């Protein structure tokens, strides 16, 4: 027994999550005592807290998660949170968090393949079906390369390669090489590792028998 | 001179450095907060190409000065106020560049002088806001907040190429 009591009850645990450009974000709370059936979640700009924006549909529900897709377009700013728990007729519990567009970004969602040639990787990242004129997002992706226990990171120009599925190859490796890829991005620093599901695929192993 | 577009890790770095410098959240704050009335006309109006680097880099000062007070270093954290001095000499830097070589930054008429006078104007009416709060914690949250609403659309003439409608 350590440090001041566990407050098992006013978690506000807030995580977001990108689902294809689509910015998800849910918030996690335990039930000590009360159990709050109905959530309400607001948000803001940082620049002037006062326009306490309500969220449609994820107004006093019965959902953990908000899906958003035109109502956060300050991706120059960080958009504050506010959650609301009541219970019942009256709230429970309040607080505020913030989420840079520019830091953040956990990304994971999309699906990636990986297929192994005789001596290269084919990577392929598939990404929504949206036009980069239509978005204005600035952020880089990494390619993450374990290859037979080699950790390593690949981050090339995501510059109209984001439109579509990612198509990477990665060479210079050797027969029976279990490659394990990530599928991460950077911002302003590499802080921003959301590593997804590291899938591995083993390329040809040339581990015959060794002859003349 | 940054003439190409190949990438800018600039204002990516800033909005770290005063992410990492915040102490609260806004909505902790919703009492001692107030408009301090950002000036977006002398910014992402007229001036697009280069034209508005005059006055980031007068922005920039005002920034570093209202920064580097005894007050703001007591207030904030020294060690990451330290990058926060760091990068914005770096932008600096960058900005000049562009006016110290012969490219068109400086040939805008008085109007170049106006943005740098506006935003001293709004920067110092922080400086009073600053006064009045008696340099509370929640001013400075505030303060913060607009410094960086402000600086992170800065660039924009040079990010928001999105609508050419």
């Amino acid at each position: 027994s350590y440090d001041s009591p566990d407050y098992t009850d006013e978690s506000c645990t807030f995580k977001i999550s990108l689902r294809n450009f689509r910015s998800i974000l849910s918030w996690e709370l335990k039930n000590h005592s009360i159990v709050p059936t109905h959530y309400t979640l607001l948000y803001t700009i940082m620049s002037k807290p006062e326009d306490l924006k309500v969220v449609k549909n994820c107004a006093n529900t019965t959902r953990s998660f908000c899906d958003l897709t035109d109502e956060w377009r300050s991706t120059h700013e960080a958009y504050v949170t506010v959650l609301e728990g009541f219970s019942g007729n009256t709230t429970l519990f309040s607080c505020s968090h913030n989420f840079w567009l520019a830091i953040d970004m956990s990304f994971e969602p999309p699906e990636f393949e990986i297929v192994g040639f005789t001596n290269h990787i084919n990577v392929m990242v598939k990404f929504p079906s949206i036009v980069e004129e239509e978005l204005q997002f600035d952020l880089s992706l990494v390619i993450e390369e374990q290859s037979e226990g080699i950790v390593k990171k690949h981050k090339p120009e995501i510059k109209g390669n984001m439109s579509g599925n990612f198509t990477y190859i990665i060479d210079k490796l050797i027969p029976n090489t279990n490659y394990c890829v990530s599928v991460y991005l950077e911002h302003s620093d590499e802080q921003a590792v959301i590593k997804s599901p590291l899938k591995c695929t083993l390329l040809p192993p040339g581990q015959e028998s060794e002859f003349s | 001179c940054d003439l190409p577009q190949t990438h800018s890790l600039g204002s990516r770095r800033t909005l770290m450095l005063l992410a990492q410098m915040r102490k609260i959240s806004l909505f902790s704050c919703l009492k001692d907060r107030h408009d301090f009335g950002f000036p977006q006309e002398e910014f992402g109006n007229q001036f697009q190409k280069a034209e508005t680097i005059p006055v980031l880099h007068e922005m920039i000062q005002q920034i570093f000065n209202l920064f580097s007070t005894k007050d703001s270093s007591a207030a904030w954290d020294e060690t990451l106020l330290d990058k926060f001095y760091t990068e914005l000499y770096q932008q600096l830097n960058d900005l000049e560049a562009c006016v110290i070589q012969g490219v068109g930054v400086t040939e805008t008429p008085l109007m170049k002088e106006d943005s740098i006078l506006a935003v001293r104007k709004y920067f110092q009416r922080i400086t009073l806001y600053l006064k009045e709060k008696k340099y509370s914690p929640c001013a400075w949250e505030v303060v913060r907040a607009e410094i960086m609403r402000s600086f992170s659309l800065s660039t924009n003439l040079q990010e928001s190429l999105r609508s050419k409608e």
